[PDB]
């Protein structure tokens, strides 16, 4: 048991509640992201990159 | 285009020019602003929108229960598989949309510029225009700033474009 | 003809990338593909169309192509992936399939480097016609770079004879042998000789004693 | 004579690889991670109320196992059942253990 | 899966001509265009030639252009390669293989697929030198414990080593080939067995050299 | 375009013209028909396609059951969340498709017209063409009706376009 | 275009030409290659990617159980309906993407060709160009192969295009 502020609690610790998905553990309490099986899903924030 | 320009760090879409009075580079603003607003809206939809779920069923087991255990495990596994599929599809779709809107903004700027100088220049094909008159840096500014008056240089261009 | 660096390195589970660079002719104008050559076996097709894996291949391998730059990433890299990796693509100007230089990757070998050094003397039927071949083995060591001082009563040579094996399929440990051969007029009575090792998986050099027999 | 004017878009030396519909892998300027996988390793004591239940399963606190007395009349929002917990009192078993546990939890 | 047999390996004296022929079965040869690639011993991968599914398009490597030829027969399911004016830079392993390639080298029927048919064959070794193919010479060498067998004096490379009719697969170390100022090859095969296996069980090594008709076996033990 | 035309109530896409013999407005038909057919097909897919479900599990509760209640509630809540996500995504996607096809039909009509009069007119940029000859209302009709013969006016235009 | 060409069986996108030295047909290669690679990647994503599921709940019943039967049937039916919806949407989306990329490759080839011959030819509108000079089969080859030099024929075209 720490002394901090996080709204999503897992048997692995608290986790931040900003990313819409999570992989830590399927067991959640609170405003938790939905658990998936993916290890990483990356969302683009910028155009195709072809460098010079 | 053949590649991208690395030296541009005050914008995302830009013009490069080479006239008798030097070479220069300047980035277009409103195209970048319209491309940033959409990505920010995408993020605002995605990040920080998480709903609460307080009391659920159990999902780990230390005792061989029999049938109800089978059912609970099946429910949770089904939900997990479905949500993972939805997640992969959502990410792929949103990334394709990002790419599409960025390409669209680039091509939109290109067509805007092409339609500014009606017949005074030509489409070389490689994302560069061939101007057919003397165009000082103020003329290029009037190009980018939107206040290029084509009727002024028009005749000149046509001469140098046909004779 | 395709710039692919000579060596790669990593640790079990480190997701190492192998690069490849071509010209506007080959890669910029055509897709790429990637092969893996395990020692003593033909190359297996890892990746094609810059991202695609065939039926047999795991998902640990990924790839990409941007203009004239191809990339082969290995995510869950492990013990049994030490091999040679080749980037290749089709070029229109030459109207042909141009390959890459090649790459050999190694993994984290815990640098313990415990060699099974042994000295092997030429037997009788080897010397049946004045042919002596003395060998020295150093087995199951990771670090690679070594040097062998052939102390024939502490006397050196100016010739090349060696045999370097690749990584083990399981333990990722190199091994080596060194064998030198001459005539009885040079080895009639076999006074004394030995093989020292100067490999940096230890402190200083060490030797054994191959006396007469 | 005449001048030239090119149209282009910026790029970066080191982008990141993402997935789309067309390309399973494609490089971009920048990308953010949507799958949380980093756990800080500990349970934050706010804003939800917490009960540590150090050595006591919720049932032993209910019946009032003598070591489980600090929990008398306590409230909570989340009860953290430790794997080291046990029962140091008269033996017993509960028909429909999980049901009682779940309803008391809720 | 697919089963192919490869023919035409060996030693060709310099300036002479080779003849390789890959014949496969188990798939539809008629649809797929084929490749010949070569690998110089040591390291390197050099592409050689490519042929379509009918014979319309045949393309060659610049390094062999004008002095090599490729061919195929679809009724016999056979692919074949010819090359003249050979030198030491041509001695190599030759793989017949279906590589990913531009689509028009493959049939109309197999342009689109989810599997992307692929295969490589084992190498076909060809060596160029003065063809003095002679039989090897095997000597066992012996004193944690370590013992081995050393085989020298053989020009054709395809040498195989087995142990006691092929049972010991652990700790087996096969050493790479060695070339000297002479033309013969040398190769030793060793195994590290801890020092408590002398009277427990004694071993015998086996040296199989095919392109000399050689099977030579010999026991291993100390003096 | 800069804005839309409100006075058009017999169609969705239209031409406006101002020649020496007056100003006029007339809507294009087949573009509107092709834009209405797609929306009607979308609706026919969406509306009225509902499947039957007769006997389900209970979803409200007046008695504290324990475990089976937890399971039933979890199942129903999972299904509801998943179906709501699917619904939001479906609506957003279909609306983007509607917008895309409408924009596509407008631009398709524009390019059709532009390709009719090859060199007899010019692209002003604002969704309006500059004709370079005298064009009576019958000439504009032959434009919209598709039977505009460019070779007739061609030379005239070029003169007034270059001299 | 008005229709497709059936006689083309060594490619998917092609040029047809009719000059004084005959008529001919030849298919473009790299456009077809880029259209085949994407469909192959689509298939590789779709086919052969199936995950294992070993022990599940029962889904057929020969005895009237009561409540647990209701729950199990409801779970399975829910999963089936959701997965069927996901399947229909996935297939429809991927087919629309196939159509979109094929149309895009055709139009991309068309625009590439149009931008090659800058002012030496004209856009007839029906997916055919009007060349305005004598162009032998070697000239057409230099068109398709990409090595068409516009400055050579340029003046000729302009004459025959304006006088
Ligand atoms: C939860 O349970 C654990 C384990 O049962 C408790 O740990 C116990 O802590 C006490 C300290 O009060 C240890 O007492 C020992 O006493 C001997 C003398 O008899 C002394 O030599 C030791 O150094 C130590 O002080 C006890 O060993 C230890 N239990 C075990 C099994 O090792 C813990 O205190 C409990 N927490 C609560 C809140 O009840
Ligand atoms: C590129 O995007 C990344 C997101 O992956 C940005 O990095 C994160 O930025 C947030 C915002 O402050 C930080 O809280 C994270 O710690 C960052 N994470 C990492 C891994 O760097 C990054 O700033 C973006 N870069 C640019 C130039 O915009």
């Amino acid at each position: 048991i720490g002394k901090c502020n996080s709204e999503c609690i897992t048997p692995n610790g608290s986790i931040p509640n900003d990313k819409p998905f999570q992989n830590v553990n399927r067991i959640t309490y609170g405003a938790c992201p939905r658990y998936v099986k993916q290890s990483t899903l990356k969302l683009a924030t910028g155009m195709r990159n072809v460098p010079e | 285009i053949e590649n991208g320009w690395e030296g541009m760090v005050d914008g995302w879409y830009g013009f490069r020019h080479q006239n008798s009075e030097g070479r220069g580079q300047a980035a277009d603003l409103k195209s970048t602003q319209a491309a940033i607003d959409q990505i920010n809206g995408k993020l605002n939809r995605l990040i920080g929108k998480t709903n609460e779920k307080f009391h659920q069923i159990e999902k780990e087991f230390s005792e061989v229960e029999g049938r109800i255990q089978d059912l609970e495990k099946y429910v949770e596994d089904t939900k997990i598989d479905l949500w993972s599929y939805n997640a992969e599809l959502l990410v792929a779709l949103e990334n394709q949309h990002t790419i599409d809107l960025t390409d669209s903004e680039m091509n939109k700027l290109f067509e805007k510029t092409k339609k500014q100088l009606r017949e005074n220049a030509e489409d070389m094909g490689n994302g560069c225009f061939k101007i057919y008159h003397k165009c000082d840096n103020a003329c290029i500014g009037s190009i980018r700033n939107g206040t290029y008056d084509h009727d002024v240089y028009r005749d000149e261009a046509l001469n140098n474009r046909f004779q | 003809m395709l710039t692919q660096p000579p060596s790669a390195s990593g640790t079990p589970g480190q997701r190492v990338t192998i690069s490849c660079s071509g010209s506007s002719s080959n890669i910029g104008g055509n897709t790429v593909h990637w092969f893996q050559q395990l020692p003593g076996t033909a190359p297996k097709l890892l990746i094609y169309t810059n991202s695609l894996r065939p039926s047999g291949v795991p998902d640990r391998f990924s790839g990409s192509k941007s203009g004239t730059s191809a990339s082969l990433a290995i995510s869950g890299l492990q013990s049994e992936d030490e091999a040679d990796y080749y980037c290749a693509a089709w070029d229109d100007s030459l109207n042909g399939q141009v390959f890459g230089g090649g790459t050999k990757l190694t993994v984290l070998g815990q640098p313990k480097a415990a060699p099974s050094v042994t000295l092997f003397p030429p037997s009788s039927e080897e010397l049946q016609a004045n042919k002596a071949t003395l060998v020295c083995l150093i087995s199951d060591f990771y670090p690679g770079a070594v040097t062998v001082a052939w102390k024939a009563d502490s006397s050196p040579v100016k010739a090349g004879v060696e045999t370097t094996t690749p990584s083990k399929q399981s333990n990722n440990k190199y091994a080596a042998s060194s064998y030198l051969s001459l005539t009885p007029e040079q080895w009639k009575s076999h006074r004394s000789y030995s093989c020292q090792v100067t490999h940096e998986g230890s402190t200083v050099e060490k030797t054994v004693a191959p006396t007469e027999c | 004579p005449g001048a030239t004017l090119c149209l282009g878009h910026h790029a970066v030396p080191n982008g990141t690889i993402v997935k789309t519909i067309t390309n399973d892998q494609i490089e971009v300027t920048n990308a953010t991670e949507l799958v949380q996988n980093s756990s800080i390793g500990e349970i934050c004591d706010s804003p939800h109320q917490i009960l540590d239940g150090e050595n006591c399963t919720l049932i032993d606190a209910l019946l009032g196992d003598p070591q489980c007395d600090g929990f008398q009349n306590k409230k909570w929002d989340l009860f953290v059942e430790r794997s080291k917990a046990y029962s140091n009192c008269y033996p017993y078993d509960v028909p429909d253990y999980a049901s009682l546990r779940s309803l008391v939890a809720s | 899966q697919v089963q192919l047999l490869e023919s035409g390996g060996g030693v060709v004296q310099p300036g002479r001509s080779l003849r390789l022929s890959c014949a496969a079965s188990g798939f539809t040869f008629s649809n797929y265009g084929m490749h010949w690639v070569r690998q110089a011993p040591g390291k390197g991968l050099e592409w050689v030639a490519i042929i379509s599914f009918d014979g319309s398009k045949k393309y060659y490597a610049n390094s062999v252009k004008g002095r090599s030829t490729i061919s195929r027969d679809n009724s016999k399911n056979t692919l074949s390669l010819q090359m003249n004016s050979l030198g030491p830079e041509d001695t190599a392993l030759y793989y017949c293989a279906k590589l990913p390639s531009p689509y028009y080298f493959d049939s109309r029927f197999v342009w689109v697929a989810a599997s992307a048919f692929h295969f490589w064959g084992q190498g076909i070794l060809v060596t160029v030198s003065s063809a003095s193919t002679k039989g090897p010479s095997v000597f066992p060498l012996a004193p944690t414990a370590a013992l081995g067998c050393l085989v020298k004096d053989y020009f054709p490379e395809p040498v195989t080593v087995s142990w006691n009719s092929g049972a010991l697969t652990s700790g087996v170390h096969t050493f790479p080939a060695v070339l000297q100022s002479s033309g013969l090859y040398s190769l030793s095969s060793v195994v590290t067995v801890p020092s408590s296996s002398l009277g427990t069980q004694t071993y015998i090594c086996n040296v199989n050299h095919k392109p000399s008709n050689t099977k030579v076996d010999k026991r291993v033990e100390p003096k």
